[PDB]
């Protein structure tokens, strides 16, 4: 049943300034110290991304993905929740990380107004047609944990992806330094139509909710240049969007350009109005002695 | 257990073959050729239908990672579906002859 | 044959090969596809009336 | 967890048909098998029939072929089970089982039960439904120990027996003691109940009986005073 | 207009047939 804990007395959504990190490998392709352009859906650099600090869930829309950054000392976060509706009317989805497994059902779930984590986040189910068993589980001291974990749909498909590294430097709740790239771990061919975006955090009041913060930010068709390394990894990428610097880089790909001018990009103020002219009216249509006669005849 | 043969049991069951807007489902059971690597072959890794001579290369490549291509906008190295392998096509023998 | 199952079938690899491997006298029409193109066609879901 | 509801049941006259229906609840719907099994009062248990986790017949009893039919729905996650030429001897607490096996292709029949339900009271007789009759039992003011004075409802005048007593909301699940019913030499029952009742000082329930019953369908909601 | 990723990362945009009113900012022919 839906419950709610006292001393909860305020947390309005705040925001942050997300650097260099988000880059994930768009294709299962192995790229050896070259440089490599492509055109898909990536977290622009810079951006301007949540602070949901888990000290509160509301339902945040899926236009076209997420980044779902996380810093915690335990394992509270370990669910997610996936849906047009996010009730028994249309199809729904939910990935539950258990201690030892993970679990995917898409079954016509009903959640209720606040889901929380045991199986108590949905009150009737429903047939599911797919299910996968996930062997291995997806989500010390002074070394925290960071994880991160981007999710996309194109045509059917979900293509979880994610990336886990010990961050050694404590920080306000703020996004660290450096590089990182998401390793693809599973597919799904689910093939469901989500619009929203809802988690799923754990009590374990017996209240002791620990701390963490989960940063969703929307991602947007970018245009990056990769740094495969010479096993395949990645190093560093550009933007394409930031100062006219990094426009350069895109269209003469390097990174230690030298000294001169360069075309780059086209500039053009765009429009804003619609307005169209045409002629007064005139000489109106005979509509007034036909719609608005005396006397028909049969 | 007396009746004929038009009033015994009969375990009926029909099958639905639907196709919808969905990705990649149920399609053929498996099908393998048992490969040799000693000439140039054809070669088909899950969709690559090119040709080359497979000479699995000591390169180093990621779990995730399939098929690898160099600056060349084609592919020339490929992971085997079955062995965890990292091979290599290069090109078949090829050239051109004067007189 | 009023009340028949209707199994649904998720993402797998069906091989139409054990088919004909149960006792003689059996049936094998088919309506609009071959056994020999069956597994040539991508489906994504299949449905068994028994 | 699992939640087997079961729906239909009643006063029924000798010849007639029913629908019985079970609700699976907590499970899947798709590799457990559910049975039905009536308890006659106090003379043991007696399978009526059974389906598989596919829609199968598992056969029915040497007293029921013939006149049930059960079947199987797993779109809506219920079975069901069609009685026809009822007689007196099925009058009983037809239950729904479930299996605990998944039931799986090569193994042998071997059909245990594993969760079960409440029942529904099929009474199958010549009688009608009469109407109940809640009455507020004084309070006395009898006060000797603390909670010695206790109050209740009198329902009466019922044939079927499908009695289910609240308090406030379907709550309140301390000490009551509701007393089972007994035929007065016409057919009706008779019905009772004792709470707790501490000192009444306008901190006690808000003195509420309210009696369900379905062949005799209305929502009594009589107040009891001292 | 850039120096080179070497000394500095500072840049100097340069638009074409602009008059410095339709985009230290100077107007150069
Ligand atoms: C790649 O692997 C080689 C051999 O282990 C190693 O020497 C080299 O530093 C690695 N480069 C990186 C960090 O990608
Ligand atoms: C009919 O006459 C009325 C009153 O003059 C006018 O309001 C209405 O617009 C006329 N309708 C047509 C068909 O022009
Ligand atoms: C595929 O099958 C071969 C032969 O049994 C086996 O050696 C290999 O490990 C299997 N690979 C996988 C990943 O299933």
């Amino acid at each position: 049943q839906c419950v709610n804990l006292t001393t909860r007395t305020q947390l309005p959504p705040a925001y942050t300034n997300s650097f260099t990190r988000g880059v994930y490998y768009p294709d299962k392709v192995f790229r050896s110290s070259v440089l490599h352009s492509t055109q898909d859906l990536f977290l622009p650099f810079f951006s301007n991304v949540t602070w949901f600090h888990v000290i509160d869930n509301p339902v945040l829309p899926f236009n076209d993905g997420v980044y779902f950054a996380s810093i915690e000392k335990s394992n509270i976060i370990r669910g997610w929740i996936f849906g047009t509706t996010l009730d028994s009317k249309t199809q729904s989805l939910l990935i539950v990380n258990n201690a030892t497994n993970v679990v995917i059902k898409v079954c016509e779930f009903q959640f209720c107004n606040d889901p929380f984590l045991e199986f108590r986040v949905y009150s009737s189910a429903n047939n599911c047609t797919f299910e996968y068993v996930s062997q291995p589980f997806l989500m010390q001291g002074n070394f925290k944990n960071l994880r991160e974990f981007v999710f996309k749909n194109i045509d059917g498909y979900f293509k979880i992806y994610s990336k886990h590294t010990p961050i050694i430097v404590r920080e306000p709740e703020d996004l660290p330094q450096g590089f990182s790239a998401l390793e693809p771990l599973v597919d799904l061919p689910i093939g469901i139509n989500i619009t929203r975006f809802q988690t799923l955090l754990a009590l374990h009041r017996s209240w002791t909710a620990g701390a963490a913060a989960y940063y969703v930010g929307y991602l947007q068709p970018r245009t990056f240049l990769l740094k495969y390394n010479e096993n395949g990894t990645i190093t560093d990428a550009v933007d394409c969007a930031l100062d006219p610097l990094s426009e350069t880089k895109c269209t003469l790909k390097s990174f230690t350009v030298e000294k001169g001018i360069y075309q780059t990009s086209n500039f053009r103020v765009q429009p804003t109005e619609s307005i169209v002219r045409f002629p007064n009216i005139t000489n109106l249509c005979p509509f007034d002695e036909v719609f608005n006669a005396t006397r028909f005849a049969s | 257990p007396t009746y004929g043969v038009g009033h015994q049991p009969y375990r009926v069951v029909v099958l639905s073959f639907e196709l919808l807007h969905a990705p990649a489902t149920v399609c053929g059971p498996k099908k393998s050729t048992n490969l040799v690597k000693n000439k140039c072959v054809n070669f088909n890794f899950n969709g690559l239908k090119g040709t080359g001579v497979l000479t699995e290369s000591n390169k180093k490549f990621l779990p995730f990672q399939q098929f690898g291509r160099d600056i060349a906008d084609t592919t020339d190295a490929v992971r085997d579906p079955q062995t965890l392998e990292i091979l290599d096509i290069t090109p078949c023998s090829f050239g051109g002859v004067s007189v | 044959v009023y009340a028949w199952n209707r199994k649904r079938i998720s993402n797998c690899v069906a091989d139409y090969s054990v088919l004909y491997n149960l006792a003689p006298f059996f049936t094998f029409k088919c309506y609009g596809v071959s056994p020999t193109k069956l597994n040539d066609l991508c489906f994504t879901n299949v449905y068994a009336d028994s | 967890e699992v939640q087997l509801v079961e729906s239909g049941g009643g006063l029924v006259q000798p010849g007639r048909s029913l629908r019985l229906s079970c609700a699976a609840s907590g499970f899947t719907f798709d590799d457990y098998a559910i049975h039905w099994v009536r308890q006659a009062p106090g003379k043991g248990l007696e399978w009526v029939s059974g389906i598989t986790w596919n829609s199968g017949t598992i056969g029915y009893a040497d007293s029921v072929k013939g006149r049930f039919t059960i079947s199987r729905d797993n779109a809506k996650n219920s079975l069901y089970l069609q009685m026809n030429s009822l007689r007196a001897e099925d009058t009983a607490l037809y239950y729904c089982a479930k299996h605990h096996q998944i039931a799986v292709a090569g193994d042998a029949e071997d059909y245990y039960f594993d969760y079960w339900g409440q029942g529904t009271l099929v009474t199958v007789s010549s009688a009608s439904t009469k109407g109940p009759s809640v009455f507020p039992l004084a309070p006395s003011s009898k006060s000797t120990s603390g909670g010695t004075a206790a109050l209740g409802c009198l329902v009466k005048d019922y044939f079927p027996e499908p009695v289910t007593v609240s308090w406030n909301s379907g709550a309140l699940t301390s000490g009551v003691h509701t007393f089972p019913a007994v035929l007065q030499s016409s057919g009706l029952y008779s019905l009772s109940s004792v709470v707790t009742v501490p000192s009444s000082s306008l901190g006690t329930q808000t003195y509420i009986c309210n009696v369900n019953h379905k062949p005799s369908n209305t929502k009594v909601d009589k107040k009891v005073e001292p | 207009i850039t120096p080179g990723t070497n000394t500095s990362n500072q840049v100097a945009v340069l638009y074409q047939g602009v008059n410095c009113t339709e985009v230290n900012v100077f107007q150069t022919r």
